[PDB]
């Protein structure tokens, strides 16, 4: 999520017909970048409002939710809404989903540490193996 | 001892467990044919789930002795798969099991042999003539890289599980016990849990030693245990609380109806015999 | 000669195509050549068009696997 | 199999198989795929410009030894 | 050099040879370049060297204070102990904030926003979720923003530090609770070896009765 | 020895194969020694077959008074349960396989018929009773190896029956099991036409000690999978189909016991209790995982 003059230098990379730009003034690539930007934010985040996320994006909350509804006027959007409460929403994926999430999360975490120490302690690997044969 | 320490491939197939028994069965076949523990070959297949391998199904094959080396009779195996690919098309030749000591240049050689039907095949090593407590399955896979000016393949091991098929699991439970069906169910639970129990218990043991003494002091030991204790009961959430009210109420009203089924069958038989002796049914 | 041979061929071609789905492009056209050795010398190219002709009628489809090697439909 | 018929691919691959005079081409398909990896559902069995019913007997179409059971079939199996 | 969860992989033999050869003020430069190492903010086996032992309690005894803070302390400790420890960068000050916050989410399922706003001196939403998203962006944090609970949803935590030692007591409390759930579930196991093993016996005998009812 | 029965004495096996005890008594074969290849792809290829019926050749042998199923499984085919002698068409499989199986010392020969009725069995229906009867007058020793895939899905046990059908002229003697089974409309009439023309073999299983150790070690890491099922979500719809089916069966039990398929009311009470037990034990395992992992409080 890179910002304006973090890549206004990319203006130099652009083309005259491209450096001729849009109606609302966010150029073609600018709003493209916002699709990109907010897409990062979107794939990330759980739920946010639009004074929240517009001040986040330094832009009108009007525009925020507005062109959200446009971001799904693409149909590349997934999530859901309350216009009135002015919120969009993450989802908590909560359940059996999160259950096996951290179930096999811990599975891989445990086996990570297991074989880290089995290679750091292959001698102690054999010793633990001995005592577990006792087990 | 030319092995190459590499990475994964294209494994995913379906499994049934007597083909593990056919790992056993090819070893028994070649052994009875030769009167000796025969370092055999067998058509490994398995599950590939993301980054997980599961080396499962591998039956009898042809392992000729080329002067020292195990040999997939390659075009023989081609014959063989066409002899079962007509109907065993749900399975694909992932690799080959054998029987012997550790992986050797003959095992490397027939693994390369398995590397000629496909690009990145798998390696399994079993032996009833080896001396371990673990499930005797070694599993190898390939990178292609550049070292010391030589461009070479790379073969190294990854870990597995076994199939999750319903009737397959039922048969596993029986043939393990061979006598109470969820008991015949939960013992697969018990077996896997005890396996990882030995795993994280060896973990526990060398762990305890860390804090004890004469065993390496690392900050990545328990720390994960802290992660675990914040992994405690997932979803306090009231979300699943309602969800499980849902589940158990569903099944329980199911059972309520079945209080219905049972006593209604009883009632119908009662009305029968009432129409039997009190009446002319 | 050209219109009556073309009609005779459309039927012989669809009937093959229903029977066995080749079906490949290249190998298919070769096999087609094999079936009518006696008839006359065809165009090696237009092999493409040949399958194309059957693609339209809902007689045989185009598989994903190759520019050649399609599948039979209907 | 008492009836020793031929299952033929589009390219002419006539395969010798032991079936019965009431053996289902439904299972004759099973036979062709269990023998040649080419599965039978694109081994579309057509009889004289008209399809053979996948659920029938070979002898239903007076099929015999040198008879032909059409594939049109696939190439990857073979 | 070695690779699992840790800071910039140079650091191990980096600061080994540094403290070995860089000491006093060279040791201070050692420490200054140690400062940015996130996943190893604690140096148990790296303070194993007497070079770091003199790093500690030498000129940089305040830095051993800070190191133990990484092991034990928090950034809000610094919010109180603003002078005790050595200097830190605003990046590294936020890094100690992330110390205490990853420890917190390590504690809870989801730590409240106001919790870290207040203990970590965080004033408002903007900077709050800035450092939040950068923490998660480190990939230490799984889960998501738990806004409704005013928390941070947490599905996975990479290890923050080496966190000098409750290690013994840590692993043994682990052994404790592991065995506790184990014995709960094993009592269940043998209640199962009772019940539907009892179900086997009961129905077998009841069927014996029913069969003998005939003749 | 545990491997004493894995010994395929092609001598002895093909000896009893040519023995023809069935032509002396068609009830000689009482046992069915099986190696778990039957279970193997029978199970997972009836299940992987979706609902598509299949057919073909089983590996095997004969031992003493015992048919032996070294193999049984499914096709990716259809038509079985209605094909005029389906199974034949897959024998091309070990028209080749067994042959160069001998090239590895699998000197076995073809013995039977692999198959599966995905979702509703592994057997021979009305037209396949033409199949079964004709072929046992064609191919004896022949068996109706019977196990239902989705029955073994919601049942937890392998109801295996090697059904040497009673050939024409040979009636069920004292021991004809004749496993009555709920058949679709297509073949229930012809099952009533032929429900008592077959008996079952005492289907035992043989293996090695390595086999047992492998299954135990399987469980020893499958238990993690055990606590990760989520199968109440799996076939709750299957439970719903049973809902409809059961209300229907009570409708039909109604229609039977009205004035005067035997006692459909009692059979329906039985099967209702059964399927409810099925769903309840699914809920059992799921609540098990739930209460376990969700009662883990910090
Ligand atoms: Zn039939």
């Amino acid at each position: 999520i890179i910002r304006g003059n973090q890549l206004q230098e990319f203006a130099a990379m652009l083309m005259p017909h491209q450096k001729a730009t849009t109606a609302d003034g966010s150029s073609i690539l600018d709003r493209a970048v916002i699709e990109h930007n907010l897409l990062s934010a979107s794939k990330l985040y759980n739920n946010i409002t639009f004074e929240e996320l517009g001040a986040l994006l330094e832009i009108p909350a009007a525009k925020a939710e507005k062109i959200a509804s446009q971001m799904i006027t693409e149909g590349r959007m997934n999530g859901f809404i309350d216009q009135i409460d002015g919120i969009v929403h993450f989802e908590t994926r909560e359940a059996l989903p999160t259950w096996d999430k951290q179930i096999q999360s811990l599975c891989f975490q445990v086996n990570n540490l297991l074989e880290k120490i089995s290679q750091t302690a292959p001698e102690w690997t054999a010793q633990a193996m001995e005592a577990q044969m006792a087990q | 001892s030319v092995m190459a320490c590499g990475v994964t491939g294209s494994v995913s197939v379906a499994l049934h467990p007597l083909v593990i028994l056919n790992i056993s069965d090819h070893w028994i076949r070649m052994r009875s044919q030769e009167g000796r523990p025969v370092q055999v070959i067998g058509a490994l297949i398995g599950k590939q789930e993301g980054r997980n391998i599961e080396v499962m199904n591998s039956f009898e094959l042809l392992s000729h002795t080329v002067e020292e080396k195990i040999i997939i009779d390659k075009e023989y195996y081609y014959t063989k798969e066409e002899q079962f690919k007509q109907v065993f098309k749900e399975l694909e030749f992932l690799g080959w099991y054998t029987t012997g000591g550790p992986p050797d240049p003959s095992d490397i050689h027939v693994h390369k042999q398995v590397c000629e039907i496909i690009e990145s095949p798998l390696f399994l090593k079993l032996n009833p003539m080896t001396k371990h407590t673990d499930l005797p399955v070694s599993v190898f896979e390939s990178v292609i890289d550049i070292i010391n000016g030589e461009a070479t393949m790379l073969f190294a091991e990854l870990t597995y599980t076994l199939a999750t098929e319903e009737a397959e699991r039922i048969g596993v439970d029986h043939v393990a016990r061979m006598t109470s069906t969820v008991a015949e169910h939960l013992i697969a639970q018990h077996s896997a849990i005890k396996m990882l129990h030995s795993r994280v218990k060896l973990i526990l043991e060398y762990v305890k030693a860390s804090e004890a003494g004469e065993v390496p002091f690392n900050h990545e030991i328990l720390r994960e245990a802290y992660a675990l204790c914040h992994c405690l009961p997932v979803l306090s959430t009231d979300k699943f609380k309602t969800d499980f009210y849902d589940q158990c109420n569903d099944v329980g009203l199911m059972a309520y109806l079945g209080t219905i089924t049972k006593t209604c069958n009883t009632m119908n038989q009662f009305v029968n015999k009432f129409n039997v002796l009190y009446d002319r049914q | 000669v050209d219109e009556d041979r073309k009609m005779y061929l459309q039927a012989a071609i669809v009937r093959i195509m229903k029977a066995r789905k080749v079906l490949r492009h290249n190998a298919l056209i070769q096999e087609v050549i094999s079936q009518s050795r006696a008839r006359f010398n065809p165009s090696i190219s237009m092999i493409k068009k040949c399958i194309e002709v059957l693609i339209d009628k809902q007689y045989i489809e185009r598989s994903q696997a190759s520019a050649d090697e399609y599948s039979y439909v209907a | 199999g008492s009836m020793l018929i031929k299952v033929k691919t589009l390219t002419g691959k006539e395969i010798e198989i032991d079936i019965e005079p009431t053996d289902k081409v439904e299972r004759i398909k099973e036979r062709v795929e269990e023998k040649e990896g080419i599965p039978p559902q694109q081994q579309r069995l057509i009889y004289s410009g008209k399809q053979m019913n996948d659920e029938k007997t070979a002898a239903d179409y007076k099929i015999m030894g040198g008879s032909v059971l059409h594939l049109v079939l696939a190439l990857r199996g073979g | 050099m070695a690779g699992e969860q840790k800071p910039s992989s140079n650091l191990l033999e980096q600061f080994i040879l540094l403290a070995k050869g860089t000491s006093g003020s060279a040791l201070t430069a050692l420490i200054s370049q140690v400062l940015e190492a996130p996943g190893v903010y604690v140096f148990g086996e790296l303070l194993e060297l007497a070079n770091v032992q003199e790093l500690a309690e030498g000129a940089n005894a305040a830095y051993l204070q800070l190191l133990n803070l990484f092991a034990y302390g928090t950034y809000p400790d610094y919010i109180a102990n603003k002078e005790s420890l050595p200097e830190l960068s605003t990046a590294q000050q936020n890094k100690l904030k992330h110390l205490t916050i990853v420890s917190l989410a390590s504690r809870m399922k989801c730590i409240p926003y106001s919790v870290l706003l207040k203990d970590l001196e965080m004033r408002n939403l903007r900077e709050l979720e800035d450092l939040i998203i950068e923490a998660v962006y480190t990939d230490i944090i799984q889960g998501k923003l738990d806004q409704r609970n005013q928390l941070l949803e947490v599905d996975f935590c990479i290890g923050r530090d080496i966190r000098k030692k409750d290690l013994s007591a840590i692993a043994r409390t682990l052994q404790e609770w592991c065995v506790g759930c184990e014995v709960v579930l094993s009592g269940i196991e043998e209640q199962v070896s009772r019940a539907n093993q009892h179900k086997e016996q009961q129905l077998g005998l009841k069927q014996q009765i029913e069969s003998e009812v005939a003749n | 020895s545990i491997d004493e029965i894995y010994k395929y004495d092609k001598k002895q096996q093909q000896e009893i194969l040519a023995a023809k005890p069935w032509t002396k008594d068609h009830h000689y074969f009482k046992y069915c020694k099986i190696s778990a290849l039957a279970l193997l792809k029978m199970v997972m290829h009836a299940r992987s077959g979706g609902n598509l019926e299949v057919m073909g050749l089983m590996l095997g042998k004969v031992d003493g008074e015992t048919m032996i199923i070294m193999d049984s499984f499914a096709l990716p085919v259809e038509g079985t349960e209605t094909r005029v002698n389906a199974q034949a068409a897959a024998y091309e499989y070990m028209a080749a396989y067994i042959e160069n199986a001998k090239q590895v010392g699998r000197l076995e020969n073809a013995i039977g018929w692999y198959h599966s009725h995905p979702g509703y069995g592994c057997w021979l229906s009305g037209i396949d009773v033409s199949t079964q009867m004709l072929n046992q007058q064609f191919q004896e020793p022949f068996v109706a190896v019977v196990i239902d895939p989705t029955r073994t899905i919601s049942a937890g046990k392998v109801n295996l029956g090697a059904f040497r059908t009673y050939p024409k002229g040979y009636k069920p003697p004292d021991e004809g099991p004749s496993e009555y089974q709920t058949i679709p409309l297509n073949k229930i009439e012809d099952f009533g036409v032929h429900c008592k023309q077959y008996y079952a073999l005492e289907v035992s299983y043989f293996k090695s000690s390595l086999d047992r150790k492998l299954l135990e070690l399987l469980w020893n890491k499958y238990w993690v999978n055990t606590l990760s099922s989520s199968s109440l979500l799996t076939n709750a719809d299957y439970t719903t189909g049973q809902v409809f089916d059961l209300s229907e069966k009570l409708e039909q039990s109604e229609a039977q016991l009205g004035r005067g398929s035997e006692d459909k009311l009692a059979k329906a009470t039985r099967d209702s209790c059964k399927t409810t037990i099925e769903a309840i034990h699914g809920l059992m395992s799921q609540v098990i995982k739930d209460k376990l992992f969700n009662q883990i409080n910090i």
